């Protein structure tokens, strides 16, 4: 219970005030003063002999016989959603073509300024990028870029476990990313076919 | 009888007067004694020997205070005392009398496009 | 009075003959810190620092700043009752 | 409000409220009456009268040592007071105490002593709304 | 102290009519009215306590910010018990680039208020420790992000920067980035600051139109 | 009649810049650049 | 004007990130000195060279522990100077995300007050309605932590089909998972010796040292700022008020259980009157349009454009904003030039206030009640050091 | 006593991305799908600030002010907590 008693108090000054002043008696919070041989057992029932660890202990013991929710990972993943942001990947279209067109909003929109890109137009006429890097190590993965982007070029991918044992493997350029969205492609269009709805 | 009451020259002799037992308390018996340490001292005032405000002096003292008091309770390690104390020290006499001939000028032009900035 | 004026006296003149900044025959018995040495405020606290060293005494800054002569000085640790 | 305690509380005593949240401990043991809230009262009229008349500091606080006097007698349970005061009587009494003793430093100081031409500018934010919504 | 649990009932209501009222529409004028001294500039903001009404904002010397705050904290009718924080803004354009600002909240009546005094580089400040306990850590931050002195204080001493920092590092004029970086040397078994270098520096980006008319 | 951007913050920005002591401020050369506390350095370029 | 002369006492409380220097004549301290700064990450002139939308995600690492909260406040800010309406379902939304919030921060602060005390049994299961709080984020941002969710004139996305089920389901169970966490330290005499009468406060000191949130509460003090001065739909909502009058760590224990059930109420009340209609508001001149839209249409193709290169330009001036967060009162002083950059955004911190209370309320205590006097502070260095 | 973890079928029966319902989200209010006239709502641009007379020789009646406060428990009157804030129709 939440009532108090004289003693139990974890300090001097108050310790010091109820054994040298009744203040206590006039507290409604505190457990009012035993008044026959009944309630002066109770009273040393409920000091002595515990009873008070002996609730909590058998709540224990009874979780002890309890289910548990631990996963044996990596044989069991957890629960995520489409809209999970992690790795970002670049898209291309169908037919092969890079999605990217390089109108720079994703480094624009960056506040992260993780994005490095550098363009011009193609042998054909095209507007492609020439560099586009983005830090993993400084990038947020706010999906800021991913909001961003009026092709659906630039996405962060349901992939989520690519640490790397040395940092330079995180300074993603536009063939890696180009790699990662060839790899992830038909999970992300999947996820797009649901988000398309909110998105 | 000084300048702006001489404020400068107190806490001057207030610093000089804390200076040994920052020396005991970091171990500076095997580098420095008193003399040369107050000598640094008097070099950290001779940064802003052409103020005219006493305000601005005040202001200086203050920080001087508040730099002097975080020396006081050790908060800058023994690597602060390193990089800001007896190296810079040995460095002054120590490239003492150097033996190149050019100018600054061109002491300059052999170093790079830019003059360099920072310590 | 508390000492004799003339150990004080070469005391002093041995404790002002260990600095870079003065000129080891320009130094006399009697001196002025400002005109002769050319020394300014710092220099003297640190002439006050070196003297109360040797002399194992304290010195409060407002007689540090009334100090400005050699004989100043000597005078001074001569009417310290703590001289040692 | 919601009790913490497990137990059962009435809180309809006013005095075992006023236990509960601790008044007797932290703000005032001595229960308040509206007899110490009249004798503050009238302290604090008598201490303002240390500012000139034509000064508009002592003119509010007149005003409201008397709008707070009239409350106090026209209304005889204390918790009427409470209610009309929306607090309790010990502070009132903590405020006109501090009212009180505001006193001193303003007459020491004496915002009032300005030049007949004084001048505070004045600007005031208009919404937008006001000339869009319905007038 | 106030806001006590009077009513054991929910209350549906914020204040009384009247309390609302004047707070709402004649505060400011009570300002003006009371302390004229004290008053040196009046604006009505967007009431910090809530979006539908009205709010003040108090501009004086930095000589009577000490009553000013005392009656402020102590009137019948403004009882400002909690002083939530000071700060500064910087005007580098002004003669005095320094706003400190000061802000009120009234339990008592539901209502705030914002008071600011404009300063230079080189003038004191009161300390308002003797008013509000919390004002120290305060100071204490806005001398350490922007130099601002508080005379009287009992310890005015940096209480966010590094130790050996100097410098205010929220003045406009100081850079983003700054001038030293730290590093560890295996040379010197140390840690050491060093001149600021950037693998890549920083990219700024001016996309303020030649079209806009809010620009001030 | 006075109308130059007559209906916005920067009135009150206008004012609080022209207050009376405050407006009176100055500083001599070089002398709030010691205040900076940064480099010595940055004062040549 | 000082020397060190005296010696004696010396003490070092942890590098390892509160470094903590005490003063004590023995097993009883007389004086507490903080020393902060170690993660002042200078956010606040950051801020500067960041749109309104970009500066966003730093008051998601404000308080990690307590994130949409710290959105909110900002958003309000920046819309109050906007006047902007935000429409009746992102507040429901809004609301019934900040009640959850509410709770995790609740749930972390009470377990690592245990943990500190003694008890991990309450840790362990408490952070299993965490995770599955830390789920239900996910599944309408994307992050477990850091959503970015909250937006100027409402929220980035709709809430996902069949979210609220799972609210509900959650809900449903989380009042039992309460009543076995609680019988492991209410009723229980060691936690109460620990935690009774231990860091006493007053109505008087405490407004005096500008506290907020659950520690207000505890002196007897009637005051929430969703019912003083409300926010988006938390007028309509009806719910309690826990009030104590000891100042009591026991006290503010119990406090913050009884605000964790008024917020379960308060979700229940969301979760039974969530409305149809609109969650961003109909202005594209602020608000980002539907990609939808931007794909089909010049203008909120324009829209989106310079939006998201440029951002709205809000209007010169200054506000103030504060939200009752569940350390306290959490605000932002935004200050107004008239470009798509706010001048001077300051950040007021309730932790930063209640960490300032450790020296007074230290005096007369012992060295196994500092962590006590901590734990119950409730605070995160990333508000305070920012 | 509700029990912790539900067994399969009664918590998140189905993932995210396989809804069985198509979701319909608004993004544009009905009423201003075919008017587009901006300047009825620009609400934004339209505030204003007014740099009012200089209020030195006015003339504050504290009798009026307190003429207007209550006497008794009853007469005594309250303003109601605002249940939401404005939404403007939407
Ligand atoms: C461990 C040590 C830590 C040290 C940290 C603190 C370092 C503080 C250093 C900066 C303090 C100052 O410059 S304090 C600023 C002092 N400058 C002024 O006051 C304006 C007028 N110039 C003077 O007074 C000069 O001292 C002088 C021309 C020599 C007068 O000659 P004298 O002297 O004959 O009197
Ligand atoms: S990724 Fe998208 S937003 Fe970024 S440059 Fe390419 S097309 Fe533009
Ligand atoms: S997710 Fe955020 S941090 Fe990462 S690249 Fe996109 S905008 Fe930049």
């Amino acid at each position: 219970g939440t009532e108090r008693r004289p003693g139990e108090s974890g300090a001097w000054k108050q310790i010091e005030r109820q054994r040298y002043a009744s203040d206590w008696e006039n507290d409604p919070t505190f457990k009012r003063t035993p008044k026959n041989l009944a309630e002066v057992l109770d009273d040393s029932a409920s000091m002595l002999l515990l009873t008070d660890v002996w609730r909590g202990m058998a709540y224990t013991l009874g979780a002890f016989f309890d289910k548990k929710v631990t996963i044996m990972y990596p044989f069991e993943k957890g629960q995520l959603s489409p809209r999970f942001r992690g790795e970002h990947a670049l898209r291309r279209y169908p037919t092969g073509e890079e999605r990217c067109i390089a109108c720079k909003l994703c480094e624009a929109i960056c506040p992260a300024q993780a994005i490095t890109i550098e363009a011009e137009e193609r042998e054909d006429g095209s507007r492609r990028t020439t560099r586009y890097d983005i830090d993993m190590t400084k990038c947020i993965y706010c999906g800021f870029c991913q909001e961003a982007c009026p092709v659906d070029a630039i996405v962060e991918g349901p992939n989520f476990e690519f640490s790397t044992e040395t940092r330079e493997e995180l300074l993603y350029d536009k063939q890696k990313l180009l790699e990662n969205g060839d790899k992830w492609e038909t999970e992300i269009a999947t996820n797009l076919r649901t988000e398309s709805l909110y998105r | 009888k000084r300048l702006f009451g001489g404020a400068a020259r107190h806490f001057y002799f207030e610093i000089c007067r804390c200076l040994p037992f920052i020396q005991r308390l970091h171990k500076m018996e095997e580098m420095v004694s008193l003399k040369e340490l107050r000598a640094i001292v008097k070099e950290k005032f001779k940064e802003y020997k052409d103020v005219k405000d006493g305000r601005v002096v005040d202001l200086l003292i203050f920080k001087g205070r508040e730099e002097i008091e975080t020396y006081l309770l050790m908060h800058k390690q023994r690597h602060h005392v390193v990089t800001e104390v007896v190296e810079p020290y040995y460095a002054k006499q120590r490239a003492v009398k150097k033996v190149t001939t050019n100018s600054p000028f061109l002491d300059s032009f052999l170093s790079s496009g830019y003059a360099a900035i920072g310590v | 009075g508390f000492l004799d004026k003339d150990s004080v006296t070469e005391r002093v003149l041995h404790v002002t003959k260990h600095f870079e900044k003065i000129d080891a025959s320009k130094v006399s018995p009697a001196a002025s810190f400002e005109k002769d040495l050319g020394l300014d405020s710092l220099d003297v606290v640190e002439l006050v620092m070196a003297l109360e060293e040797e002399f194992g005494l304290e010195i409060p800054d407002a007689e540090a700043d009334k100090i400005a002569s050699v004989g100043d000085a000597i005078n001074y640790i001569c009417s310290n009752p703590m001289a040692k | 409000f919601k009790a913490v305690a497990d137990v059962e509380i009435d809180f309809n005593n006013r005095e075992v409220l006023k236990k509960y949240v601790g008044i007797r401990d932290h703000l005032s043991k001595e229960p308040g009456t509206r007899g110490k809230l009249i004798e503050a009262l009238t302290e604090v009229l008598s201490s303002i009268k240390a500012a000139p008349e034509g000064s508009d500091y002592r003119k509010a606080v007149e005003a409201s040592c008397i709008y707070r006097l009239k409350v106090c007698k026209e209304n005889e349970s204390d918790a009427a007071i409470e209610e009309v005061l929306d607090a309790h009587l010990e502070e009132l009494i903590k405020e006109a105490k501090e009212e009180a003793r505001l006193v001193p430093l303003i007459a020491g100081n004496a915002p009032w002593d300005v030049p007949a031409d004084y001048a505070v500018p004045v600007v005031d934010y208009t919404d937008a709304a006001t000339i869009l919504d319905a007038p | 102290g106030y806001a006590y649990a009077r009513k054991t009932t929910d209350k549906d209501y914020i204040a009384s009519e009247h309390m609302q009222a004047f707070g709402n529409t004649q505060l400011t004028d009570y300002i003006i009215k009371t302390v004229p001294k004290f008053v040196k500039m009046a604006v009505t903001g967007p009431a910090q306590s809530s979006v539908l009404y009205q709010e003040p904002t108090i501009y004086t010397t930095p000589e009577s910010l000490v009553p000013l705050m005392v009656f402020l904290r102590d009137h019948t009718n403004t009882q400002f018990k909690c002083l939530l924080d000071v700060t500064a803004v910087d005007f580098p354009e002004r003669a005095a680039r320094f706003e400190v600002v000061y802000h009120l909240l009234s339990p008592r009546w539901n209502n705030r208020i914002r008071v600011k005094v404009c300063v230079d580089e080189v003038t004191a400040v009161p300390t308002l420790c003797k008013v509000f306990n919390t004002a120290n850590w305060f100071e204490r931050e806005t001398w350490d992000m922007f130099g601002v002195f508080f005379s009287g204080h009992p310890d005015l001493r940096r209480i966010l920067t590094d130790y050996g920092f100097t410098g205010h590092p929220l003045r406009k004029d100081f850079p983003m980035t700054g001038y030293q970086e730290v590093r560890y040397d295996y040379g010197k078994k140390r840690v050491v600051s060093e001149p600021l270098e950037l693998t890549q520096e920083f990219r700024y980006f001016d996309f303020n139109s030649p079209w806009e008319t809010l620009n001030r | 009649e006075f109308a130059t951007a007559s209906a916005d913050y920067s009135i009150a920005m206008k004012k609080a810049a022209e207050i009376t002591g405050a407006a009176e401020s100055a500083m001599g050369p070089k002398e709030g650049g010691f205040t900076a506390g940064v480099p010595l350095d940055t004062f040549t370029r | 004007l000082t020397p060190a002369k005296v010696n004696n006492f010396t003490l070092n409380f942890g590098p390892q990130v509160l470094r903590l220097v005490l003063e004590m004549q023995g097993e009883i301290i007389m004086r507490a000195d903080p020393h902060i700064g170690l993660l002042h990450r200078g956010t606040e002139k950051l801020l500067e060279y960041k749109t309104y939308l970009q500066g966003l995600p730093y008051f998601d690492r404000l308080d990690y522990v307590s994130m949409m909260c710290m959105e909110h406040s900002y958003v309000l800010a920046i819309e109050q100077l906007l006047n902007v309406s935000v429409p009746l379902r992102g507040q429901y939304i809004r609301v019934l995300f900040s009640e959850i919030t509410r709770v995790l921060n609740h749930l972390l602060a009470i377990t690592c007050h245990s943990m500190d005390v003694g008890a991990l049994t309450p840790f362990l299961w408490a952070f299993e309605e965490r995770e599955k709080l830390f789920e239900f984020y996910e599944r309408v941002s994307g992050a477990r932590m850091h959503a970015a969710y909250f937006r100027v004139g409402g929220v980035s996305q709709d809430l996902p089909i069949g979210l609220l089920r799972d609210v509900y389901d959650w809900a449903r169970q989380f009042a039992s998972r309460l009543d076995e966490m609680e019988e492991l330290l209410t009723g229980n005499r060691i936690w109460k010796e620990r935690t009774v009468d231990v860091g006493t406060i007053t109505a008087q000191m405490a407004w005096d040292w500008g506290c907020s949130g659950p520690i207000l509460r505890a002196s007897g003090i009637d005051w929430d700022l969703r019912k003083t001065q409300p926010y988006d739909a938390y007028g309509k909502m009806q719910f309690n008020v826990p009030i104590a009058g000891h100042g009591d760590c026991y006290d503010r224990y119990l406090v913050r259980l009884q605000e964790m059930r008024e917020s379960l109420r308060i979700i229940y009340q969301c979760l039974n009157e969530m409305p149809d209609g609109l969650y961003k508001s109909p202005d594209g001149k602020v608000c980002p349009p539907s990609r939808s839209t931007m794909k089909q249409s010049m203008e909120a193709l324009i829209h989106h454009f310079k939006l998201y290169t440029e951002g709205f330009h809000v209007p010169a001036g200054e506000t103030y904003r504060a939200v009752e967060a569940p350390k306290g009162e959490f605000g932002v002083y935004l200050v107004s030039r008239g470009g798509n950059r706010p001048y001077r955004c300051k950040i007021r911190s309730p932790g930063y206030a209640h960490l300032q209370m450790t020296d007074v309320i230290s005096r007369g205590a012992m060295l196994a009640d500092v962590v006590t006097i901590i734990g119950t502070l409730d605070v995160v260095f990333g508000e305070i050091d920012r | 006593f509700e029990h912790y973890l539900p067994m399969g079928l009664e918590y998140r029966k189905f993932s995210p991305g396989t809804q069985p319902v198509k979701a319909v989200v608004p993004h544009d209010s009905p009423k201003l799908v075919y008017d587009i006239k901006y300047f009825v709502r620009d609400y934004r641009r339209n505030n204003k600030y007014t740099a009012r007379t200089v209020d030195a020789k006015t003339t504050f009646d504290f009798d009026k002010l307190y003429a207007g406060m209550p006497t008794k428990p009853e007469q005594v009157k309250n303003v109601t907590r605002p249940l939401i804030m404005p939404t403007r129709g939407y």
